[PDB]
């Protein structure tokens, strides 16, 4: 059916319906201007008038310009032909390549997976990366913080996971750009070229791009996430895959939908957040997880108010992590790459049960090597010598070579094995590589590669 | 058409449903949308009634047509819940069919007065050394769990439960334990993981999960707690003993602030409202232990509340402090270090468990009390060094694995080793390791005087002097 | 010189929780002074 | 005659009236509930309709529901029958035994005695707590008030006074339990069976209870302070005799009201309370006091949101009450118990012309030593006690000591303390603290002063030590 708008106060439309009302949620369709605009139904105000948001400005609209009823929530195109695409909120291309052919469309909105439905298997995502596999593990169906800002190689470690999850295991990605400045998302994109995991030529590309770019309405980057999310619910619920679901950033999500509260007159809660904060999260978070068909596993890029890990939005947040990804500074400074701290990253997979025994044990023994090394800077004897030694060894072998820096550095990336990380460190804490030199254990994968390293530069 | 029984909804999106008609409601009665949602009539006003909406607002319309149900907000309750994972209004989730529950309790229904109450008396044990020895918990009590994320919270509960599995296989009905778990605002993923532990442990034919989680609209949240109080006061009032964990308050609270902030209430301290206070004292007042001529039974509560940083002092945990009858509060910096479970002693408190705790347990822990009392402000000369030595090693058996809790007499034993002073001489980083291996000798030799000390409830002169002996054998015995 | 460097590192360690503890501080009232002023805001407009 | 509910929230509950509309405070009684459910009319809205607050739950009421005009505002029974009785806020027994046969009824609302009614008397009442009688005097026929965050110990404080002052006191009591828990009130009740303060065969009761503890509705919790007051005040003036009260806790009177503020639709005050909070509680607290025709020596707990005393629920109160002790939850977890702050409790007794130029000039002294610490604790937690002058480690040896002997065991708190319960004279108390401060102990251990009575314990104990 069609209705006529009967008022416009910035991003929020108002739209009054003859016969029967859009559902809260229902998609309407703008009738008469160039491009495509959709507005998301909010509220049922009385009167047979609904509020929405828009979902692109609403500059040059008319009271009584007729709106189209569309009959479901915002549908995008999703399946295989979405993979080194880019797409918009409401599932328009935007990369200038045409039509996203794909055979199924999906509503945004989807209720998260019911309780039935959930697997209690806890299983370790291997990335293949050795900082992250050994110390702090990525887990099937988990949310990872992505910690650090910029110049610490964020990018590529993203671009690698990409590269080594599709690689190893043969699960696609989903890149959600929430407040992308527009700058960085053609940078991004370019990027991803390069490296491979998006191929223009053929159908070989390893990740969906989906951009909520920061100059769109509150609506757009508050629901940009949800698109970004459906897209990877196909490749589980439709192909039982175990994908890669990237959210960068969480933050802008939350802020973005305290934006849509304000708009909508809805009174703002504790420092000027949403009073629906939690809920806004929750729906969200809850439809990355392990189901019967299959994961998704989500790493999500985290930005801290004030540095306040107290306030609302990070506190909210951190409620539905399961690990840490820290990347520093100071550890890329050190010419560690990638510059993942290996005593900040945490992950709650960390533990002798879910991960095996020798897991455990060999990552605890890391941990406590590399905390004595740090109270032995203060400051040795033959038994503190010995662990000095251990212990820079061991931070040089967490360093690696990625296959997405092949062609700037001309260096072979490596992808390790989780039992090949394993046994590499557990044979530098037994002192069974003291006997070789120091340096030969920077910038190399497999530990086999650090002894011929040694063989040949003897 | 029937303006008296039915109305239509007039606006609909702030979580609220403003109602035409139904003349004839009565405040807070469940009424019924036409896509199958329930709600709450709230607000009674003389054009329209305001219905808190128990779903997802989306399934409600303008127009849609709502029915009266005749029933103040209510509840399933009975012995056929038990098992089963059920939502905020008791309908099964976990695909294993109807719940037979014919009885059903209103979810706000008052706490007991004075009158119909007595002080508890019987203990209500975790099994857990630090909780039962120096916190101890009675039937009854209300003891809150406080602390930071991930500081063991939740394995407090889960210990608790996995407990009464001695009691619960037992004949006298008397001394067993129901269960009832409430997950307010936790990962549904938390939940499964949390059934599958308790089915694996056999506890899960003893308990009733009742699950409202992070993607559930918040009045289910809100709810939620209420509805399993009233599934846990079937068993209060039927004579039975039940016990509830509120895992936790802190999200119940969001929740709620969510829906009075949409109602448009006036925020106090950190945007709350001003009867979050109510909110937790009118749920946890239900919590009790009723006299004989009410039947005997009793209802224990382990509400669970979040910190951030330690901080106790916030408005939502010192409400919930202001309810309870004392606290277990768990520390992060003690986690860190390996101290687990992170229960800071000095600051826990039982106001009302010592009443409830078992002569034997009252014994060997009111004099590791007194030495652990007399060791937080030593940690060289004799007189300290004593104080000092003793106390490291009663911290190392105050230490405790997950998932296998303790038998009462078990941890009388192991607490007896250690105040009478048999750890003296062997090093602090040896006596986790002792306990274990002492363990497994007093119930593979010894079962005689166990079973005694169980049955009694006291250590007799016979009971010292006979634990004596077996303690130095096995000391010198004990070699690496 | 040896009580001095053990004066020394026991006053680092109390810094360092009275650090903590004033970092704590400071967010609580960062965070207070936010919400007071949004509560006399939406005071003053409802 | 009859009216008809038209609205209901939470506690409020709009009601019109055909003919003859209630005045404001008067009592209504809603038809066909199984238990008596009064409404108390607030406001007169307008269109015969009245505003009112209810005294139980309102759940199961319905528009149009018939309402009575009672003709008065609720009344409840008053004299000696009260006596050994527990009752509710609208006056029900609730103890189970029957009607309270009383002579005659009193509404709850009544007006505060008038100035001219004011009595000047300032006499001492000793309490036996050393900190107490030292620094922050209590007297009789005043107002006491006892500051505390959650946990800190205000209840038992008011039962250790209970114990103290009770006992030595001749004349009635009454406690009223005002949002607290329904089980302390359990506790209490049973307790005085037990030790016959509360006779359950004989007229020899010498307390009144009134009850409306934290599973009540706020309307409920605003008015049963109210209900407590009525009773007292029946004691102190158609008795003419020495009356005490006890109230935990006043705080839940303020609560109360702020959350009926907000279903009322008032425009809120600072920190989300009612406008009233001052007026509301000035009508109530002036009612609370001594006047020539009878004596109230009133004890208030006074419960501490967030443990912020500048809210404006305690900051409030203080100018209600004649002597103040203020607990401090950083006091407590050093283990100083009871936990007052003895630089933050006052007394208007606390006078040289009054106490005499001795007790006046040690506690001054104590307080000053005290203060001295105080403004060090800066450079102390720092760099600790061994940076200071050796003038300033002699302050801070002392100040510590006297913050020990400041402790003292509770007959109640025996389960926590693990000691016996002390009782000091008030000569004891001011010779004990003149002796430190003179440095006649300044050769003693720190911990032989903590948690003792007397000084000669403090002897005694340093001397097993060493």
């Amino acid at each position: 059916t069609t209705g006529r708008i009967v008022a416009v106060i910035g991003a929020v439309v108002d739209v009054q319906f003859d016969e029967g009302l859009p559902p809260i949620l229902n998609a309407l369709e703008v009738q008469g201007r160039e491009t495509r605009l959709v507005l998301e139904v909010a509220q049922h105000l009385g009167e047979s008038t609904v509020r929405t948001i828009a979902m692109d400005g609403t500059e040059g609209l008319v009271r009584g310009q007729k709106v189209l009823d569309s009959g479901a929530p915002i549908r995008i195109p999703v399946g295989p032909e979405t993979l080194g695409r880019i797409m918009n909120v409401i599932g328009e291309p935007i990369d200038e390549r045409g039509p996203i052919k794909t055979k199924q469309f999906a509503a945004i909105h989807a209720e998260a997976p019911e309780f039935v439905e959930m697997s209690v298997e806890q299983e370790i995502l291997v990335t293949g990366i050795k900082v992250v596999d050994l110390l702090a593990p990525y887990a099937k169906g988990g949310k990872i913080g992505l910690f650090g800002g910029a110049g610490v190689g964020k990018t590529v470690l993203i671009m690698e996971l990409i590269n080594n999850v599709a690689k190893a295991h043969g699960g696609y990605s989903v890149f959600a750009g929430v407040g992308e400045r527009t700058r960085e998302g053609n940078d991004l994109y370019h990027e991803m070229i390069e490296s491979g995991v998006i191929n223009l030529k053929d159908a070989t590309s390893k990740v969906a791009l989906v951009y909520g770019q920061m100059n769109e309405p509150p609506g757009a980057r508050a629901r940009v996430a949800l698109t970004g999310l459906t897209v990877a619910e196909y490749f589980r619920d439709q192909e039982g895959q175990d994908v890669l679901l990237f959210i960068d950033n969480i933050f802008r999500f939350t802020q973005a939908g305290s934006e849509v509260s304000a708009l909508l007159g809805r009174i703002p809660s504790a420092v000027g957040y949403q009073p629906t904060l939690a809920t806004d999260m929750g729906t969200m978070q809850e439809r990355i997880t392990t189901t019967k068909k299959g994961s998704i596993t989500s790493v999500q890029a985290i930005y801290v108010p004030a540095d306040d890990l107290t306030d609302p939005a990070p506190a909210t947040t951190f409620a539905h992590l399961d690990a840490t990804t820290v990347l520093s500074r100071a550890i890329a400074e050190l010419g560690i790459y990638p510059a993942v701290d290996p005593l900040d990253s945490t992950s709650r997979i960390m533990d002798p049960n879910i991960v095996g025994s020798e897991h455990y044990d060999v990552a605890r023994g890391v941990q406590k090597i590399l905390q004595d090394y740090k109270s032995l800077q203060d400051i040795l004897s033959e038994e503190d010598k010995l662990t000095v030694s251990r212990a820079r060894k061991i931070q040089r072998f967490l360093s690696q070579p990625f296959q997405v820096a092949e062609v700037f550095t001309g260096h072979l990336g490596k992808l390790v094995p989780l039992k090949e990380t394993i046994k590499g460190f557990q044979q530098i804490l037994a002192g069974e590589y003291d006997h070789l030199p120091e340096q030969a254990f920077y910038m190399v994968g497999p530990i086999e590669e650090a002894v011929a390293k040694a063989d040949k530069l003897a | 058409v029937d303006l008296e029984e039915t109305g239509r909804v007039l606006s609909i999106g702030d979580g609220i449903a403003r109602v035409h008609g139904l003349r004839n409601v009565q405040a807070e009665e469940m009424v019924e949308f036409s896509s199958g949602l329930k709600g709450m009539s709230l607000n009674l006003e003389p054009d329209n009634v305001g219905v808190v909406v128990f779903g997802n607002d989306k399934l409600i319309k303008e127009g849609d047509i709502v029915k009266r149900t005749g029933a103040i907000v209510d509840v399933p309750v009975g012995e056929e819940l038990l098992g089963r994972v059920v939502d905020a209004l008791g309908n099964a989730i976990d695909g294993k069919g109807p719940i037979g529950s014919k009885a059903r309790r209103r979810v706000g229904l008052k706490a007991p007065g004075i009158i119909p109450r007595i002080s508890v008396r019987e203990p209500m044990q975790t099994g857990i050394k630090a909780v039962d020895s120096l916190v101890p918990i009675g039937r009854g009590q209300r003891e809150l769990i406080i602390g930071d994320r991930q500081t063991g919270k939740t394995s407090i509960a889960i210990d608790t439960i996995i407990n009464q599995k001695r009691f619960n296989d037992g004949t006298d009905e008397k001394k067993k334990l129901y269960c009832i778990y409430v997950a307010i605002g936790q990962k549904r993923s938390t939940v499964a993981q949390l059934v599958k532990r308790l089915t694996d442990a056999d506890a899960m034919k003893y308990t009733i999960v009742v699950s409202a989680t992070a993607s559930d609209a918040a009045p289910l949240q809100y709810l939620a707690p209420y509805s399993g109080c009233s599934m846990g006061e079937y068993f209060r009032d039927n004579g039975k003993h039940a016990l509830i964990i509120y895992d936790d308050l802190s999200k119940q609270a969001v929740a709620y602030r969510q829906m009075s902030l949409l109602l448009r209430r006036p925020p106090g301290r950190e945007a709350y409202p001003g009867d979050v206070f109510y909110l937790h004292s009118r749920l946890l007042e239900r919590a009790a232990k009723m006299n004989d001529a009410f039947g005997g039974g009793s209802l224990t509560a382990l509400p669970v509340i979040e910190t951030q940083a330690g901080d106790v002092s916030a408005y939502i945990p010192t409400n919930v402090i202001s309810i309870t009858d004392g606290q277990i509060f768990l520390e992060t910096e003690l986690f860190y270090k390996g101290i687990r479970p992170a229960i800071n002693v000095g600051l826990s408190v039982s106001r009302v468990g010592s009443a409830a705790q078992t002569r034997a347990m009252k014994q060997v822990a009111g004099t590791m009390k007194l030495e652990l009392a007399q060791y937080r402000e030593v940690a060289l000369d004799a007189a300290t060094q004593q104080l000092l030595s003793r106390g490291v090693r009663l911290t190392e058996l105050l230490k405790q694995g997950q998932y296998s809790p303790m038998a009462i007499e078990e941890q009388v034993a192991v607490i007896y080793a250690g105040v009478r002073g048999y750890l003296d001489k062997l090093e602090p980083s040896k006596i986790t390791k002792f306990e274990n291996a002492f363990l497994s000798h007093v119930i593979s030799q010894h079962q005689a005087l166990l079973s005694k000390i169980r049955t009694d409830g006291k250590i007799s002169e016979e009971s010292d002097a006979k634990l004596k002996e077996i303690v130095t054998n096995f000391l010198a015995g004990f070699e690496a | 010189q040896s009580a001095r460097m053990t004066a020394m590192d026991n006053a680092s360690k109390n810094a360092s929780e009275m650090i903590d503890k004033l970092t704590l501080t400071f967010n609580r009232t960062r965070q207070a002074v936010i919400t007071k002023e949004l509560i006399e805001i939406i005071s003053g407009a409802a």
